[PDB]
C-alpha cells in the first residue's frame, strides 16, 4: 500500500464504470430493464412510454 | 367452470399458435396487459396458465 493513491485514484473510477454497468441494468420505474423485450412484449405506442 | 370456481390448465410442452386466435375475432374483448396486443404475443414463455 506504498502507491495507496494511484490505487485509490483506480478504484474509483473502476467503480465508476462498474457503477454505469450496474445502472444499466435498471428497471428505472418500467416494466423490465431490457428494451428488447419492451419491443417484443407491447406494441409500438404503448412501448415508446 | 364458474366464478369461485375458476378452473386453471397448465399449458406445458407445446408450441402454440397465438394468431388463430388474433385472427378469430369473434372474441368480443381481446385486450392484453403486459403482453402485446398486435399479435406480437408469440414469445417464449416458461409456464402459460388457462
Amino acid at each position: 500500500s506504498a502507491l495507496g493513491k494511484l490505487q485509490d485514484v483506480v478504484n474509483q473510477n473502476a467503480q465508476a464504470l462498474n457503477t454505469l454497468v450496474k445502472q444499466l441494468s435498471s428497471n428505472f420505474g418500467a416494466i423490465s430493464s431490457v428494451l428488447n423485450d419492451i419491443l417484443s412484449r407491447l406494441d409500438p405506442p404503448e412501448a415508446e412510454v | 367452470a364458474s366464478v369461485y370456481a375458476w378452473n386453471r390448465k397448465r399449458i406445458s410442452n407445446c408450441v402454440a399458435d397465438y394468431s388463430v386466435l388474433y385472427n378469430s375475432a369473434s372474441f368480443s374483448t381481446f385486450k392484453c396487459y403486459g403482453v402485446s396486443p398486435t399479435k406480437l404475443n408469440d414469445l417464449c414463455f416458461t409456464n402459460v396458465y388457462a
